[PDB]
């Protein structure tokens, strides 16, 4: 099993744990930010 | 849109990310501009055969 979940792995690389940082903090932003709007819009 | 947190590390780290496919551009761009004159010529062979 390890020998075929490697083998695919391979053929298409999986990202970098940087790319996987950069999202994380590009979606933390965006829901920080659309909570502060929805906090700001009902006041 | 990243530099706007004020960190400059990560931009450094996202320019110095995007010279490897800035040169793997460059390089394809200098093969194409070899072949699309070769090809020219070999049609006209074959138009005049």
């Amino acid at each position: 099993i390890l020998e075929l979940e490697a083998e695919r792995e391979l053929l298409n690389p999986p990202p970098s744990p940087l790319d996987k940082k950069f999202e994380q903090w590009e979606e933390q932003q965006a829901v920080e930010a659309t909570l502060a709007a929805m906090k700001a819009r009902r006041s | 849109a990243a530099l706007d947190r004020g960190n400059e590390q990560l931009a450094r780290e996202a320019l110095g990310q995007r010279q490897s496919y800035q040169s793997h551009t460059e390089a394809l761009g200098k093969s194409l501009g070899e072949q699309r004159a070769l090809v020219e010529q070999v049609r006209g062979q074959l138009q005049k055969l």
